[PDB]
């Protein structure tokens, strides 16, 4: 738009979840030039939508390609390109360079935020408007790093979520305002929650909320409400006896808000959730102990609640079949009442688990909610890791 | 709850073909496929593969893609595996559990196991024999009183003393083969007061021959 977004509208009713994009790239990628990549997402122009993704710098074919189980090298690029395509060597977007980003559209222009570096001399480099405008550096040096999803704007003010620390120990959260590039302030976590790592956030009625990991202790999520206005947050889990990290226990009958529930530490996988009241949803795996399978359930007050039980779900990824990080993305300029709640499921395949091949990739699905109560498929990567031996 | 009843346990001489039926029940078949494992007897659990039961496609390990056949009757929840050409070397208990996740590297919920046994060995009831004692007061108050069975092919017997009621008292040890055979034995102790006076009896069924046999271990001394 010509002008700053304000998140004036609230959530609308989700009812059932409807295919919004699916980019097949390990499939294409078995013979056209379709880019290794790992942690994608999704992100709003007031003018378009398109993927993001964190590129490693090789074709799925190419040679290069084996070894892109490492998180972090200087071949990392973060990337963009259209809605329902490849990342393609001939289409993505480069917007900066790094092994951690977050990225998301204020209503005028774009940030883009990307940490590049050795584990202990980290940097942040916060592109505004496709041009470095501030950067900032590692204040624990032990791997800086941000969301993986898209952060939201309101009234120019855009708050981030950054973790330098121990992701196996307490480690040094810290919320930072940008606005138009620059910083506005940044302020040290707060809250019940004990650590932060890889947060979802979606924005409705000038308030952001953030559904996070909790690497060492939690298997139920840290939820980080942000006010992008006053810029002051909280943090607590969720506190449904339904556990959505992974691995996790089995779901108790009881959950638990104010501290992490106890089972399996230094793990989990990133997550999200739409948080509000009658209307909230969670999406979790549906193995214990892996990444496969994804749904979609409904549990009500979930966030405030030691109780609640699901009354309602949907399939979106069969537990024969893999996924990975999810994260929110909601379209801030798409004309309605209210704003249509979506996800986007990330479809993992490589090394550890088909080793067969020696490089790790994904592919994308997203959803956006509907309140018709629609029908519900299941949507599979596609490849057979047998075609490219 | 979840139960996973396998097919009873079957004899096969070298060479011919086995479908082991495993009908799955209390979860959901088409979320989570199977696993089989092979229980040796000298050697530990060895993972056969898994079945999508989604999809009907299987992965099998390297020591067995081959001979072993992996498929379903999904209609009724039950995975089968079949074994061809059974070289005798594939005796075991084979399992079906399932697999939590995508793969099977939980096996959560396994299924009671199906023993093969390939031998070119004939089936052969038992002859089943009371072991009455020469008196001989079995410590304080008891009387250990036995029942030999001896000579069948193959295992299994079914040794109950008195219709299942003579619970406590018993060791039925451990059948042993000597050479094409098997020979089994089990103890119960009593006290004096139950026996001569109450009716102490063997019942022995061997379903390969299809014998049920019912000894009464009268005083013979
Ligand atoms: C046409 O399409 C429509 C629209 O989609 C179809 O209707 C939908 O059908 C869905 C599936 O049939 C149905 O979802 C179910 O909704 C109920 C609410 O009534 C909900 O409970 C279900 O969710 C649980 O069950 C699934 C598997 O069934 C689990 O994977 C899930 O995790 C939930 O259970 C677990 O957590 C619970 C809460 O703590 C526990 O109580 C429960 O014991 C269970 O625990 C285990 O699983 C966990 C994960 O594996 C694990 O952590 C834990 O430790 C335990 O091990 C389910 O979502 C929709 O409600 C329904 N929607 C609508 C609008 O109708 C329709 O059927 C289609 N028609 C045809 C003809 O195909
Ligand atoms: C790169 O891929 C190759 C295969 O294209 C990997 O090669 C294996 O590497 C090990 C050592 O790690 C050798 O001993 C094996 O004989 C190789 N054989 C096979 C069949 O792959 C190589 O390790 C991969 N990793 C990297 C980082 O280059
Ligand atoms: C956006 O919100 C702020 C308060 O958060 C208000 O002062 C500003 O004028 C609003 N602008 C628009 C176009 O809504
Ligand atoms: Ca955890």
């Amino acid at each position: 738009i010509r002008e700053f977004n304000n998140l004036t509208k609230g959530l609308c009713t989700i009812n059932s979840w409807h295919i919004y994009g699916k980019d097949n790239a390990v499939r294409i990628g078995e013979d056209s030039d379709v880019l290794v990549t790992r942690e994608p997402y999704v992100s709003c122009d007031p003018d378009e939508c398109r993927f993001y993704a964190l590129s490693q710098g090789t074709t799925i074919r190419g040679k290069h390609s084996n070894g892109t189980i490492h998180d972090r090298s200087q071949y990392r690029d973060l990337i963009s390109w259209p809605l329902s395509s490849p990342p393609t060597v001939y289409n993505s977007r480069v917007e900066c360079i790094g092994w951690s980003s977050t990225s998301c559209h204020d209503g005028r222009a774009r940030m883009s935020i990307c940490i590049s570096g050795p584990n202990n001399n980290a940097s942040a480099v916060i592109w505004y408007n496709r041009r470095p405008v501030t950067e900032i550096n590692t204040w624990a040096r032990n791997i800086l790093r941000t969301q993986e999803s898209e952060c939201v704007c309101q009234n120019g003010v855009c708050p981030v979520v950054f973790t330098d620390g121990s992701a196996t120990g307490p480690a040094e959260t810290r919320i930072y305002y940008f606005k138009e590039g620059k910083i506005l302030k940044w302020e040290p976590l707060t809250g019940t929650a004990k650590h932060i790592e890889e947060c979802s956030c979606y924005g409705e009625q000038a308030g952001v909320t953030c559904t996070c990991r909790d690497n060492w202790q939690g298997s139920n999520r840290p939820v980080i409400q942000i006010d992008p206005v006053a810029m002051t947050h909280t943090s607590q889990y969720i506190c449904s006896p339904v556990l959505t990290d992974n691995p996790r226990p089995n779901d108790p009958t009881v959950g638990k808000c104010n501290d992490p529930y106890p089972g399996n530490n230094n793990n989990g996988v990133k997550g999200f959730s739409y948080l509000d009241g009658g209307n909230t949803w969670l999406g979790r795996t549906i193995s214990i102990a892996s990444r496969s399978g994804y749904e979609m359930l409904k549990v009500p007050n979930a966030l405030t609640d030691d109780r609640s039980k699901p009354t309602q779900g949907q399939t979106i990824v069969l537990n024969t079949d893999w996924s990975g990080y999810s994260g929110s993305f909601m379209d801030y300029w798409a004309e309605g009442e209210c704003y249509r709640a979506c996800f986007y499921v990330e479809l993992i395949r490589g090394r550890p688990k088909e080793d067969k091949v020696w490089w790790t990739s994904n592919s994308i699905v997203s959803m956006c909610s509907s309140t018709e109560f629609l029908g519900q498929w299941n949507w599979p990567d596609g490849a057979k890791i047998e075609y490219f031996l | 709850q979840i139960q996973l009843v396998q097919s009873g346990p079957e004899l096969k001489k070298p060479g011919e073909t086995v479908k082991i039926s495993c009908k799955a029940s209390g979860y959901t078949f088409t979320n989570y496929g199977m696993n089989w494992v092979k229980q040796a007897p000298g050697k530990g659990l060895e993972w056969m593969g898994w079945i999508n039961t989604n999809t009907g496609e299987p992965t099998y390990g390297e020591e067995f893609k081959g001979r072993f056949a992996f498929s379903l009757e999904t209609s009724a929840s039950t995975a089968n595996l079949q074994i061809n050409n059974l070289k005798n070397e594939d005796k075991a208990t084979f399992f079906c559990a399932r697999g939590e996740d995508n793969f099977g590297s939980l096996s959560d919920y396994w299924g009671q196991g199906t023993t093969l046994t390939v031998s070119s060995a004939k089936t052969t009831a038992p002859s089943v024999y009371p072991l009455a004692p020469v008196c001989g007061d079995t410590t304080g108050s008891s009387v250990t009183l036995g029942c030999l069975v001896k000579g069948y092919f193959p295992e299994p017997v079914t040794l109950t003393w008195n219709s299942g009621s003579l619970s406590s008292g018993v060791h039925t040890f451990p059948a042993v083969l000597q050479s094409d055979l098997y020979t089994l034995s089990s103890s119960v102790t009593v006290t004096s007061s139950t026996w001569p006076s109450q009716s102490i009896t063997c019942n022995v069924a061997h379903p390969a021959s299809s014998t049920k046999v019912d000894k009464k271990i009268e005083p013979r001394g």
